[PDB]
């Protein structure tokens, strides 16, 4: 039950040879076996016993309970020429649209239903052994798509995807979706209706050789990638967390892992003592004992996981709403729903550990990565609830050095909001003291010195063992702002300090620069000024 | 017939990946696509087809298709189009013309079509892509008009001789037309070289390198000195006969920032002798046609964008500066698109191509959305960076009218 279907041209990389690789040596029992299958399949149509002249070849197997086949392309896979990527982004239940009925439809072995480039079969020639390294074994190739060829599976889509034209036009309420060895069939029909369209594509299908299977017959709920598929929701497959009086740094390592991939669809989950756990470690198998805390987190985060969470399925006629939460420093949560607490997604976005940016800014970056998430899943852009007074958005992004936007948004009072921690004033602070500050550093020794003089004659100049030109002229700056009142001028020379004034960061990686920006976002007033050098 | 078309020696295809549409522009492609499938300019692909180019829709309610063949433009052989008619760029106005239009008549070599495989994507990859490959010369390639070259020269001459007051220039898709007339007779004149055309505003000379001007002031504080100081300096990179030491004198010493100083008659000179430096463009700047043409934008501020034009540091070939459009008020990403493809058309009048762009933006940010404002047949080259904070305050010191 092969298929009356138009093969596809084939071609190996650009001038490599097929595979020539010696076929490893098997025993009777197993030698015996293969060729049973290879007489089976050579019956069916699926390979050929072919002539010498065949320079080709690729090492068959034998594995179990019975004898199973198994020949590895390794090789004539790394010669075969490259094919478009097979779909390798794989929907979210949360963008498809709920279906009155769903049957799923194995279209397993559909892979030796599809013809092979004639053109190229002889590459996939292969050997079954004699007794020993005695008398030439017999020699078979493929007739059609290989198990494990680095082709099949895009050429298998391609063909089902032809064959599925027809259908799809004459009946455009039904939706297949054609997942690896897999059609998901569904539609609003009745479901004698839809039993009897299922019935007919099947038939359609036989009427192209695809010998589609009920011992096998899928139901539901459906797995998919820790998804349980129910009509009314999807949900998240149970996870586990492994107890034990023992535990390797690869055993903390996986499961922070895990943990970790939870955080998104679990709320809280927290790791920040899992992963304590990982200093100064010597080996994989090494043996850490979990601390107090380290217990008491691990325990709490089995009990959120006991919670499983729920979705909702896509309503193209209903709103896209996304609500987005500050869950800590350059850390958020964000859910998407169209009916209130019915959500589609939710998920959260790590701290980057960037060298200086301020939460309007991530606030900003994770809109986007949200955006861009709905346009691949819903093909649409949510209406944004942000936790943001339109006016603190206006002041910032009106100003910004650089370009940016949100879409159409609306503010919603779910503290704690982000906000400018801070704000440069735009001119010099009258009555208010002025510090020239300054700061040296000899890259070399790594000796430096920083100091001020202010208008009112305050002066102090510090000593610095082990430092460097840049963590002198901040340094120079956080004194300045250390020893002043409520409101200072400082003028500095700093092409870095002309960093923090364009950016009015809040957040960064050098303490020093944390330090700075404590006393800044303190004071009532500062005026920053830079003045070029010598 | 067709032309043996062959990449540039020892390069492959392009394999440019789709990036997310909107269900609307996809919606839009698929009728799009299949209308042109069925006219047989396009024909659906196999996966052994393994090259891919970004393709997507702009703005009626009609919606066009946009190809960005900027990498197999790239990767396709050189045709050594017409050189640059110095003429077009000194003409009271020019009009563009979309002519992309006229190569979907000619066929396209089959052994090179495969690398025109574009994608149509599907909503959460319920579906597979809708590959397709062209048949015909496709709108966006630079082979194509370079090959659609006889045949453009032909219809042409007609109005070229009818009117040879008038300039005509074809880049890309595009026919940018050049004359003097008066609006009406000019506009006039262009339909009749549409209707010509069919068959089968721009003001050029107003452009200028707008110059910097100081600030001027009664009194002048500390605070000022330094800035005016600042911006000299970065300035003299420029223009190295600007000095600054009679103006640092004035700041020897640590007093407030907000008390005023009285500019010693040295100081004002060198005042003087700056504002004439800066009376005109530095001397020497010529444009390289064996040189990338580059253009670096900057957010000013409130709707304000400045950029230049150049080849060489501090060497412009032109300056200016763009304020946001009615309607642009709360979107940058759109103001800094119509810049660019403002910036872009004028960089095509001037010299024939079309100039990279230094994008104050986020990669992440302009990929978004860019497409759902931009409105060229072409499509510039950009790198995203993080403007110096100098660039800035330098340009944002340009000059504007006394009233408008
Ligand atoms: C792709 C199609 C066929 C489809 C499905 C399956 C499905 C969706 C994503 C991944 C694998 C399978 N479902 C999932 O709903 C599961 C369900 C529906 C009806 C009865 C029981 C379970 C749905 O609600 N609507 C649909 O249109």
């Amino acid at each position: 039950p092969i298929s009356p279907i138009e093969t596809v041209p084939v071609k190996l990389k650009p001038g490599m040879d097929g595979p020539k690789v010696k076929q490893w040596p098997l025993t009777e029992e197993k030698i015996k076996a293969l060729v049973e299958i290879c007489t089976e399949m050579e019956k069916e149509g699926k390979i050929s016993k072919i002539g010498p002249e065949n320079p080709y070849n690729t090492p068959v197997f034998a594995i179990k309970t019975k004898w199973r086949k198994l020949v590895d392309f390794r090789e004539l896979n790394k010669r075969t020429q490259d094919f478009w990527e097979v779909q390798l982004g794989i929907p979210h239940p949360a963008g498809i649209k709920k279906k009155k009925s769903v049957t799923v439809l194995d279209v397993g072995d559909a892979y030796f239903s599809v013809p092979l480039d004639e053109d190229f079969r002889k590459y996939t020639a292969f050997t079954i052994p004699s007794i020993n390294n005695e008398t030439p074994g017999i020699r078979y190739q493929y007739n059609v798509l290989p198990q494990g060829w680095k082709g099949s599976p895009a050429i298998f889509q391609s063909s089902m995807t032809k064959i599925l034209e027809p259908f799809r036009k004459q009946n455009p309420d039904i939706v297949i979706y054609q997942y690896m060895d897999d059609l998901y069939v569904g539609s609003d029909l009745e479901i004698g209706q839809h039993r009897t369209k299922i019935e007919e594509l099947r038939q359609h299908l036989l009427r192209w050789g695809l010998t589609t299977p009920k011992k096998h017959q899928k139901e539901p709920p459906f797995l998919w990638m820790g998804y349980e598929l129910h009509p009314d929701k999807w949900t998240v497959q149970p996870i586990v967390l492994p107890e034990k009086d023992s535990w390797t740094v690869n055993d903390i390592q996986k499961l922070v892992g895990k943990l970790n991939w939870a955080s998104q669809i679990y709320p809280g989950i927290k790791v920040r003592q899992l992963c304590k756990l990982l200093r100064g470690t010597k080996a994989l198998t090494e043996v850490i004992p979990l601390t107090e805390e380290a217990e008491l987190e691990l325990a709490e985060n089995r009990e959120i996981l006991k919670e499983p969470v729920h979705g909702v399925y896509y309503d193209p006629s209903k709103d896209l709403i996304a609500e987005i939460q500050k869950q800590g420093q350059g850390q958020w949560t964000y859910q998407i729903y169209q009916e209130p607490f019915k959500n589609l997604k939710t998920g959260k976005y790590a701290r980057m550990r960037g060298a200086h940016t301020n939460d309007v800014k991530q606030l900003t970056e994770a809109v986007q990565k949200i955006t861009t998430e709905s346009i691949v899943i819903w093909g649409k852009t949510p209406k944004f609830k942000l936790p943001i007074q339109k006016e603190t958005w206006e002041t910032w992004w009106t100003e910004y050095w650089q370009a940016t936007w949100i879409p159409e948004w609306e503010f919603v009072n779910t503290p704690p909001l982000v906000k400018l921690w801070y704000q440069l004033e735009k001119e010099p602070i009258v009555g208010a003291e002025t510090f020239y500050v300054d700061g040296a550093a000899n890259r070399e020794t790594k000796l430096g010195k920083a100091g001020y003089v202010t208008n009112r004659g305050r002066q102090k100049v510090v000593t610095l063992t082990d430092t460097t030109n840049q963590k002198t002229e901040l340094q120079a700056i956080y004194l300045a702002l250390q020893d002043s009142g409520l409101e200072v001028n400082i003028v500095t020379d700093s092409q870095y300090a002309l960093g923090i004034i364009q950016a009015q960061p809040d957040q960064s990686e050098s303490e020093l620069v944390n330090q700075i920006i404590e006393q800044l976002i303190k004071k009532e007033k500062v005026y920053l000024a830079w003045v070029p050098a010598h | 017939e067709t032309v043996p078309v062959k990449l540039k020696p020892g390069m492959d295809g392009p394999k440019v990946k789709q990036w997310p549409l909107t269900e609307e522009k996809i919606k839009a492609l698929v009728e799009i696509c299949t209308e042109m499938e069925k006219e047989g300019k396009i024909s659906k692909i196999g996966p052994e087809n393994p090259y891919n180019t970004p393709v997507f829709a702009i703005k009626s309610t009609k919606w066009r298709k946009l190809v960005d063949f900027r990498e197999l433009n790239k990767r396709t052989q050189d045709f050594w189009g017409i050189p640059h008619p110095a003429g077009i760029k000194k003409k009271k106005s020019v009009t563009v013309l979309d002519v992309g239009d006229a190569y979907f008549s000619v066929p396209l070599d089959e052994d090179f079509r495969k690398y025109t495989a574009f994608t149509i994507p599907s909503i959460n990859n319920e579906t597979p892509g809708i590959r397709y490959q062209y048949n015909v010369l496709p709108q966006g390639w630079k082979g194509s008009p370079a090959i659609f070259q006889s045949s453009m020269t032909k219809i042409l001459e007609p109005f070229r001789k009818q009117n040879p007051d008038i300039v005509i220039y074809q880049y890309m898709d595009d026919l940018y037309v050049g004359s003097d007339l008066e609006i009406g007779q000019h506009r006039t004149k262009i339909e009749e070289l549409r209707q010509h055309l069919l068959r089968w505003e721009l003001h050029p000379d107003k452009w200028t390198v707008q110059p910097i001007v100081l600030p001027e002031k009664d009194s002048w504080t500390v605070n000022d000195i330094q800035k005016l100081v600042g911006k000299l300096n970065w300035a003299s990179q420029i223009y190295p006969g600007i000095k600054v030491r009679q103006l640092c004198k004035l700041l020897r010493g640590t007093k407030a920032l907000t008390e005023v100083i009285p500019l010693t008659e040295e100081a004002e000179l060198e005042l003087a002798e700056n504002r004439e430096i800066l009376k005109e463009p530095v001397h020497g700047v010529y444009y390289d046609p064996s040189k990338d043409l580059i253009a670096e934008i900057q957010k000013q501020g409130q709707g304000q964008w400045t950029y230049q034009i150049y080849q060489e540091p501090f060497k412009n070939l032109k300056t200016g500066k763009y304020a946001r459009m009615r309607g642009a008020h709360t979107n940058d990403v759109k103001q800094l698109t119509e810049a660019v493809q403002k910036i872009t058309t004028e960089s095509i009048v001037i010299w024939g191509k079309t100039p990279k762009f230094k994008l104050p933006i986020q990669k992440e940010t302009w990929e978004t959305w860019w497409t759902e404002y931009w409105q060229a047949t072409w499509i510039p080259e950009w790198e995203f960076v993080n403007t110096p904070p100098l660039v800035k305050l330098w340009y944002q010191l340009e000059k504007e009218p006394i009233v408008g």
